[PDB]
């Protein structure tokens, strides 16, 4: 399943060091 | 909160230099056992991640820490589950403990990096492992997201939902975390409450116990006047142990070396069980208990206990040197990073046959369509049925041909 995936990256790739 | 031990079997598996360990460490805390005397038996580590829920938000609920000030509430988080971590080997060479690890488990966590290549050969092994020893809970991560692009890393995930097509497992999570940088691990512990139900465990069932690794507790400086005994790190998957209850190692024991041995399995009862961190009395069956029985700390000092079954006194499991086995064969060669098709089995042949957890060399007396006989060098013992995964020396190092049941 690749549908919530891209929402968790997304979140990921906006909270970074 | 109430201390509780281990209720489900979670492992992790991936490939070497990704960071296993490091993942480990960023969902629980407690860093991995391997990294002289104590633990060392099997490549494995400990470490026990606890799943408390919010529910005074969404995936941000189930936290690392019992006490709850990070997600908004004021109010105390609740009891949910309690996890155990068996972490398995990703190398070519170590297969045996991969396999051993594979049986004890129940749900599994894939790791795959995206700046190294998509098809990778150890991980589509352990996924063939997977298949064959009835592990189809399996949660997808993704371990490094940082160096890689906003566009490559999606297109990295469409290459791996292309390769999970043929399989037998359809719907599988995937998360993106790090390990280094501690992020979207929330997510992740409410993947493992969410796409994982417990399967049904029950205390009629009679007791068996698998051991994996041997501890014995001595140490530098303390002197004789204070010894402990021989703790067997062991998992069980049936029937509730309790403090003091008879215990046999099945297989047998080397103590005495012209003539024959007449030896009966090892004897021992049950002084202490190790669980979580506190002592408990009850043993729940689905996760690693070190079981401290009266059984010597020489004789669980290394490598002895790698892949022994256990049974409580009043129970009769056989033991096999002629073993009836019915397998099946894969198209290919997993493993191996050129791919051939796979052969028909040779008459007399040194083949590591992985019976759960038992390690044993066994040649092939005939062959037929679908059963083969085998006679195994050291005896491996059998319960009820025991999945097994076959595995051949073809190139260099040992490779997995495919799947066996014993029709005894």
């Amino acid at each position: 399943v690749g549908l919530p995936y891209s929402e968790l990256l997304s979140r990921f790739f906006n909270i970074l060091r | 909160i109430i201390n509780r031990q281990a209720t489900i079997n979670i492992g992790t598996i991936g490939h070497v230099a990704h960071g296993k360990s490091t993942v480990v460490r960023a969902i629980s805390g407690v860093q991995t056992v391997r990294f002289l005397e104590r633990n060392i038996t099997i490549k494995l580590g400990y470490a026990n991640a606890k799943i408390y829920k919010c529910q005074e938000s969404f995936k941000s609920d189930k936290e690392i820490s019992p006490k709850c000030q990070r997600p908004g509430c004021p109010g105390r988080y609740k009891l949910v589950r309690h996890v155990s971590f068996v972490d398995c080997p990703g190398h070519d060479i170590l297969m045996s403990t991969m396999l051993s690890g594979a049986a004890v488990m129940d749900a599994a966590l894939l790791l795959i990096a995206g700046n190294e290549s998509c098809p990778q050969p150890q991980t589509s092994e352990h996924l063939a492992a997977i298949e064959i020893m009835k592990l189809k809970h399996v949660i997808i991560l993704q371990n490094k997201v940082d160096l890689m692009r906003e566009e490559s890393a999606l297109e990295h995930q469409k290459s791996i939902l292309k390769f999970i097509r043929g399989t037998i497992a359809d719907g599988a999570p995937i998360v993106p975390i790090s390990a280094q940088l501690k992020y979207n691990i929330d997510a992740v512990n409410e993947f493992i409450v969410k796409t994982i139900p417990v399967p049904p465990r029950d205390f009629m069932i009679s007791p068996r116990l698998i051991v994996i690794r041997s501890f014995d507790v001595n140490k530098p400086g303390a002197e004789i006047e204070d010894l402990k005994g021989g703790v067997a790190g062991g998992s069980i998957l049936n029937g509730v142990f309790k403090l003091g209850d008879e215990i046999e190692i099945r297989p047998g024991i080397v103590t005495k070396d012209k003539g024959k041995i007449q030896c009966k399995p090892i004897f021992s009862n049950i002084v202490s069980l190790f669980a979580e961190q506190n002592d408990l009395k009850f043993a729940v069956p689905g996760g690693l208990i070190g079981v401290g029985t009266k059984v010597d700390p020489t004789l669980c000092r290394a490598d002895r206990l790698v892949g022994q079954v256990v049974g409580a006194k009043g129970h009769l499991p056989n033991i096999y040197t002629d073993i009836e086995i019915n397998y099946f064969l894969l198209r290919r060669l997993l493993g191996v990073k050129k791919q051939a098709k796979v052969r028909k089995l040779e008459p007399n042949e040194v083949l590591m046959v992985n019976i759960g957890s038992t390690a044993t060399g066994a040649r092939v007396v005939a062959v037929k369509a679908d059963m083969a006989r085998l006679q195994l060098t050291s005896p491996a013992c059998t319960e009820i049925n025991e999945k097994i995964a076959l595995s051949r020396r073809i190139e260099k190092h040992w490779r997995l041909i495919g799947w066996a049941t014993i029709k005894k």
